[PDB]
């Protein structure tokens, strides 16, 4: 539902 | 992990003038139209307050004397003109990637006219003497600048043991500092000498400010 | 409307589990974009992002202590819970909860007033407050300074007022300092000299950690 760049960048960098 | 380095660590600016604070990031915190940098003002005894989001967006309710600039690795917050209530610590924060980190912070001293301390001395309470303690307190109030020297003397001689000092954060209204010097010892040890004097030397002082309690009255 | 308030132990036993609660109103953690996060600040040190939870229950943790972190939300009661296992001295700090208002950027727009967490083997000790009056052999005056000496207590915080908050201006509450394993704190108030003792000057000293509130009326020494 309109995924933001912020939460994407977060997901990509998450552990 | 992105490390944010703030420059300078401390900054002293006069009312109406310009405070500039750098934040350098070990990696670019900017990509694809977004600069993921944020600025907070933390006043003593309060949580941080958001001033700027995404580098240059003035958070609603915050005056435009706070401007944010920068892109990639090098970011800049300007307080211009500075005011009395800017006697705070300022942090940058990135949300580029996990882990999210803040800079070590930048404390802004508001420069004001020199002020001499008001020195007030107090003898141990009746209540404290009952428990067998003896604390002679010395308040040095509403002085500027920060730097102050307190020399204690128990009947002519300076005592290095049992002296605890404490500075206030810069008052965000009058821009002065304050300081308590407490001289703590045993009630028996207190009841050897009778002359207690509290010497205060400040930049403004041409001679010290001496404050004494005659135990004899 | 938008308020967040932290509640937590105050003092903790090394190796015991630190448990923090963030109650909030003015917004709902099921609103799209909304999130709540925990930041902690040690004494005189900087800020550190611990964890956060988004409106859709996506959680993130600081890798450095991811071993020890657990976060959750009760959207119904408008509360967020953080637990930090194997609590140790260096976890001694002010723990803030703050809101993330949108999906679009992770900044923290509203913060709670903080929740001072100490973790130490030391015993929860209440303060002895002593009144500070000039003493018989005084001076000309014009203005007069009184004070309260808050001594031999643990842990922080102590909260000092005068006349139950009525007497706010011309006050200086000095930061606490730790001689042995007991905090010593002083506070000054400066009154027009004419007003004391004709008008009563009372210092109020609450130490929630020890469940203690002490009123101390400042009265001339006489003798």
């Amino acid at each position: 539902a309109s995924l933001s760049l912020q939460r994407l960048l977060e997901a990509l960098s998450a552990e | 992990d992105i490390v944010l380095t703030q420059s300078p660590a401390s900054l002293a600016v006069s009312l109406g003038q310009r405070a500039t604070i750098s934040c350098r990031a070990s990696k670019s915190v900017s990509t694809s139209g977004y600069s993921f940098m944020h600025w907070y003002q933390q006043k003593p005894g309060q949580p941080p307050k958001l001033l700027i989001y995404l580098a240059s967006n003035l958070e609603s309710g915050v005056p435009a004397r706070f401007s944010g600039s920068g892109s990639g690795t090098d970011f800049t917050l300007n307080i211009h003109p500075v005011e009395e209530e800017d006697a705070a610590t300022f942090y940058c924060q990135h949300s580029r990637e996990l882990p999210y980190t803040f800079g070590g912070g930048t404390k802004l001293e508001i420069k004001r006219a020199d002020a001499a301390p008001t020195v007030s001395i107090f003898p141990p309470s009746s209540e404290q003497l009952t428990s067998g303690g003896a604390s002679v307190v010395c308040f040095l109030n509403n002085f500027y600048p920060k730097d102050i020297n307190v020399k204690w003397k128990i009947d002519g001689s300076e005592r290095q043991n049992g002296v605890l000092n404490s500075w206030t954060d810069q008052d965000s209204k009058d821009s002065t500092y304050s300081m308590s010097s407490t001289l703590t010892l045993t009630k028996d040890e207190y009841e050897r000498h009778n002359s207690y004097t509290c010497e205060a030397t400040h930049k403004t002082s041409t001679s010290p400010i001496v404050k004494s309690f005659n135990r004899n009255e | 409307q938008v308020t967040l308030k932290e509640s937590g132990p105050g003092i903790l036993q090394p190796s015991q589990t630190l448990s923090l609660t963030c109650s909030f109103s003015g917004f709902s953690l099921s609103t799209s974009g909304m999130g709540v996060g925990w930041i902690r600040q040690p004494s005189g040190k900087g800020l550190e992002w611990l964890a956060h939870i988004w409106w859709d229950d996506v959680k993130r943790y600081n890798p450095a202590l991811k071993s020890r972190l657990t976060i959750s939300k009760d959207t119904s009661s408008s509360q967020v819970f953080l637990k930090i296992a194997s609590g140790d001295t260096i976890d001694t700090a002010t723990y803030y909860c703050a809101r993330i208002p949108t999906d679009d950027y992770y900044a923290l727009d509203h913060w709670g007033q903080g929740a001072s967490v100490t973790v130490s083997s030391a015993k929860t000790t209440p303060p002895s407050v002593y009144p500070l009056a000039p003493g018989s052999a005084a001076q000309t005056n014009s203005m007069v300074t009184l004070g309260c000496l808050v001594k031999g207590y643990f842990p922080e915080p102590v909260t000092v007022t005068w006349n139950s908050g009525s007497l706010s201006s011309g006050v200086h509450t000095f930061p606490a300092v730790l001689q042995s394993d007991l905090y010593t704190l002083s506070s000054s108030v400066t009154v027009p000299s004419s007003t004391w003792p004709s008008e009563t000057v009372t210092c109020n000293v609450a130490h929630p950690a020890s469940s203690t509130k002490v009123d101390k009326k400042i009265v001339p020494r006489d003798c």
